[PDB]
């Protein structure tokens, strides 16, 4: 998960350098993945779609 | 009797020759290393910033 977020952060970063990732949410067919990224720590929560 | 010390003079002449020598020399080019560099707009901006 962190490798995807780092790659995802760069994708957001390429379009605007000043803009920095605040929150990223990936929704799979059977599950929803939410990752909150900070320099000190990263919080990842997996919640099944209702 | 005809040959005389004054009549015939013998001189020995030689040419200086450098002594032959055997030497082995090995040359090997400077060590080369593999370098991988990835450049992104944000990374360039961060250094610039």
């Amino acid at each position: 998960i962190p490798l995807l977020t780092k790659k995802a952060r760069s994708v957001v970063r390429d379009l605007d350098p000043t803009n920095d990732l605040v929150f990223l949410r990936i929704q799979t067919k059977l599950n929803e993945i939410m990752v909150a990224p900070d320099d000190e720590f990263s919080l990842i929560v997996i919640q099944t779609k209702g | 009797t005809l040959r005389n010390k004054f009549n015939y003079n013998t001189r020995e002449c030689q040419t200086i020759n450098p002594s032959i020598r055997e030497r082995g020399v090995s040359t090997e080019p400077p060590p080369s290393d593999t370098i991988c560099g990835n450049i992104t707009q944000w990374e360039i901006f961060d250094a610039y910033y």
